[PDB]
């Protein structure tokens, strides 16, 4: 059972230009004294299609951690558009936070963020050459999907990995 | 490619009533062939593992207490924060 | 109750038959796989659904599926 786990997420800037850096305050529990470091990454998802188009967006490099309530803000840098397929661009996509212990990934939030020219005219006529500088970002921050994975923190599974 | 790789597990009426439960109001007819890779990847997880329980304990068969086991090694997602 | 048995129950066996020869499945061990099967399939269409509604569609595409397994934080 959880050593570490995520209290709430706060989504600062939303909507926002694609070019924005992402702004975060994230809220977490700490029981007990750990040994080793807390890593949260920001992935933002390049293509449904393959993990080949992940972009690490951020992290965040904790140790050793402080017992109790830990409550931090941080500004992570956007995707490069040059990255990301073009037909995938201005389109829906997930963007991923998560946390591991010692380098065993425990908690994952996933949030929708949907991308879309800022102008009639652009939508409905969306041009060969994707004008960046037209997108804007929204994420379903009201929609976070949580999930949880079993790891070791610091010590009975007669099955491990 | 060979009849074996395509036998599927859920019928096309059976996706259409998966898909309305999940408040889904329209698909495209590719939907089919991606929910049937889903459910394999699933299923092959789920199976490895109940299986494994079951050579273990020398079974002769598959029970229902090695599904349940392997189900609950699956991880879980909730819908917020603390649950 | 959602998805016939037969059918199911035969695509389970194909996959037991790579990990292990004529390894049978009790009838409780297989309704329990399809329960969790439907419900899993179900939840992962809530998913798929919010990132279509997201999108501003009404038509989910296999993109949506391959996004809300992303974002339901499938191991890949």
């Amino acid at each position: 059972s959880s050593i570490v786990s995520l209290l709430g997420i706060k989504v600062l800037n939303n909507p926002a230009k694609f070019t924005d850096p992402y702004e975060f305050e994230i809220t977490f529990e700490c029981l007990e004294s750990l040994k080793h470091d807390l890593e949260w990454k920001l992935t933002y998802v390049g293509s449904s299609r393959s993990l080949d188009h992940d972009q690490e967006l951020d992290s965040i490099l904790v140790g050793p951690v402080p017992v109790g309530v830990n409550k931090f803000v941080f500004s992570a840098d956007p995707p490069s558009a040059e990255l990301i397929p073009a037909s995938e661009l201005v389109s829906v996509t997930v963007i991923l936070l998560s946390c591991s212990y010692d380098g065993r990934e425990f908690v994952r939030v996933g949030y929708y963020v949907n991308n879309e020219y800022d102008e009639e005219e652009l939508r409905e006529n969306p041009p060969a050459k994707v004008q960046v500088d037209h997108i804007v970002r929204n994420i379903l921050a009201e929609k976070p999907r949580v999930t949880r994975f079993n790891i070791v923190w610091d010590n009975g599974d007669l099955y491990p990995p | 490619k060979v009849l074996r790789d395509n036998i599927q597990g859920i019928t096309k009426p059976a996706i259409r009533r998966l898909a309305r439960r999940g408040g889904v109001k329209r698909i495209s007819g590719l939907i089919y062939e991606e929910t049937r890779g889903v459910l394999k990847v699933f299923l092959e997880n789920v199976i490895r593992d109940a299986v494994t329980y079951t050579e273990h304990a020398k079974r002769k068969t598959v029970t229902a207490m090695d599904v349940v086991y392997a189900l609950k090694r699956q991880p879980r997602t909730l819908y917020g924060f603390g649950g | 109750a959602l998805i016939r048995k037969l059918p199911f129950q035969r695509l389970v066996r194909e996959i037991a038959q790579d990990f292990k020869t004529d390894l049978r499945f009790q009838s409780s061990a297989v309704m329990a796989l399809q329960e969790a099967s439907e419900a899993y399939l179900v939840a992962l269409f809530e998913d798929t659904n919010l990132c279509a509604i997201h999108a501003k569609r009404v038509t989910i595409m296999p993109k949506d599926i391959q996004l809300a397994r992303r974002i339901r934080g499938e191991r890949a």
